[PDB]
């Protein structure tokens, strides 16, 4: 199935892409033209980091955040599934530490 | 003259590869050689590990590689190790310039009781002394190939790259340079200036010397190469030289390449970049420029390329 990804700037920019559920959102985003933040591209650090506002993802391809940061809605977008339609906010690497 | 290198399909992608390989089915390979890279008085063990993928697990400069140790997550039983990322530090066609493999550059991780100095075993890196205790026949789990940070500018040919590295990151450099200068690629006829600074605790702890001061010979007014020995070098004010030291002794004919659009790149342990930031704010403003507004325009221009960890 293909979602719909809403994603939220750290100013109110919001950007509404197409998302396969086996496809990383941080690729299905640059392939509707979105610049997102990113570093390793593989789960292993938190440049990419985001947080979910509604829906969730499967990045347990990713190993960076702890369980805890992952029951408050952090997610690793380079290393995320769309389970469903979502609402992300992204550049939250700032929160992390 | 150059190195023939095959196959030149490998030339042919538009976009670079990304994760051919997951976690959760990751490929096969086989260990191809390893050996340590320094001397007795290298403060650790670096090592050069070469891999097999068998054309399989293909890849582009600057991107790395996923290595899944065998064993159990210690923090998740009934799991398996986390993947570790390491920069690849061949080009695409490999050490063997077979197309077929790809080569790491891997620091041993051990630990020492911060009194006794006794090493415990125990507590080491799991990946790395598993990569660097690695024989030749040895399975390893790749995954990858991941990154597109590191990936390099090709456009223009003759365009300028300031590398900079310490440790490790003189990974994804040797990268490069091997394809500016020692592989013949007919599409891709590096032509501009090529510098790297490269720092390591000693020259025992040196890495790939040999092939870096080669160019200095081959290629005089296409690549500088300036190192910096930690433990056997000071700065002006007496304390120990480091990168940002080095690139201080340049510091106006780097920015000059800066402002003419010339490519930077930082790689290695991530504890470089403070020293290598603070050095380069004192220069910006010894110039009367701000470094915060000097970053910002760099990054717009896409000519600052930063992978630490
Ligand atoms: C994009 C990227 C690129 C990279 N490129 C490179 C590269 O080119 N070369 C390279 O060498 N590395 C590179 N790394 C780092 C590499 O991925 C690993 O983090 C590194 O090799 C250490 O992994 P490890 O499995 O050996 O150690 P880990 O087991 O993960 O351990 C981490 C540290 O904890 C210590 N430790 C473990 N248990 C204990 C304990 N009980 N008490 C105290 N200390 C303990 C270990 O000794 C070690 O120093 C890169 C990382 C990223 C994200
Ligand atoms: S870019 Fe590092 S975990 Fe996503």
């Amino acid at each position: 199935a293909v979602y719909k990804v809403k994603l939220v700037g750290p100013e109110g920019e919001e950007h509404e892409f197409d998302a396969p559920d086996d496809a990383y959102i941080l690729d299905a985003a640059e392939t509707a033209g979105v610049e997102l933040p990113y570093s390793c591209r593989a789960g292993a650090c938190s440049t990419c980091a985001g947080k979910i506002e509604s829906g969730s993802v499967d990045q347990s391809d990713g190993s960076f955040l702890d369980d805890g940061q992952q029951e408050e809605g952090y997610v690793l977008t380079c290393v995320s599934y769309p389970k469903s339609d979502c609402v992300i906010h992204t550049h939250k690497e700032g929160d992390l530490y | 003259s150059k190195v023939s290198v095959a196959p030149l399909h490998l030339e042919s992608a538009k976009e670079p590869p990304l994760n051919t390989y997951k976690p959760k089915e990751p490929f096969t390979a086989t260990i191809v050689s390893v050996e340590s890279l320094v001397g007795p008085k290298a403060p650790g063990e670096t090592c050069h590990i070469v891999i097999d993928h068998g054309g399989n697990v293909p890849y582009w400069e600057g991107q790395s590689y996923g290595v899944i140790p065998p064993g159990e997550n210690p923090k998740k039983p009934g799991a398996p190790q986390n993947v570790r990322l390491y920069s690849i530090a061949s080009t695409r066609y490999g050490d063997n310039f077979d197309g077929r493999t790809g080569s790491l550059c891997v620091r041993r991780a051990v630990y020492y009781d911060p009194e006794t100095g006794k090493e415990d075993p125990s507590k080491n890196g799991v990946c790395s002394n598993f990569l660097c205790n690695s024989k030749p026949g040895d399975k390893i789990q790749l995954t990858g190939p991941s990154g597109k940070i590191m990936l390099l500018p090709e456009e223009d040919p003759n365009a300028t790259h300031i590398m900079i590295a310490t440790g490790t990151g003189v990974a994804p450099f040797r990268g490069y340079l091997r394809r500016m200068f020692m592989e013949d690629v007919p599409n891709y006829r590096f032509g501009g200036l090529a510098w790297l600074f490269l720092g390591v605790a000693n020259s025992d702890s040196l890495l790939y010397d040999e092939e870096f001061t080669s160019y200095l010979k081959q290629y005089p007014d296409n690549f500088r190469y300036d190192k910096v020995l930690s433990r056997e070098q000071k700065n002006r004010s007496g304390g120990k030289m480091y990168v940002q030291d080095k690139i201080e002794e340049y510091s106006d004919e780097i920015f000059k390449l800066l402002d003419g659009g010339a490519h930077i790149y930082f790689c290695g342990l991530k504890g470089m970049m403070p020293g290598i930031q603070d050095t380069l704010k004192k220069v910006a403003e010894r110039r009367g420029e701000s470094w915060d507004q000097k970053l910002a325009q760099l990054k717009k221009n896409k000519q600052w390329h930063v992978e630490v960890y």
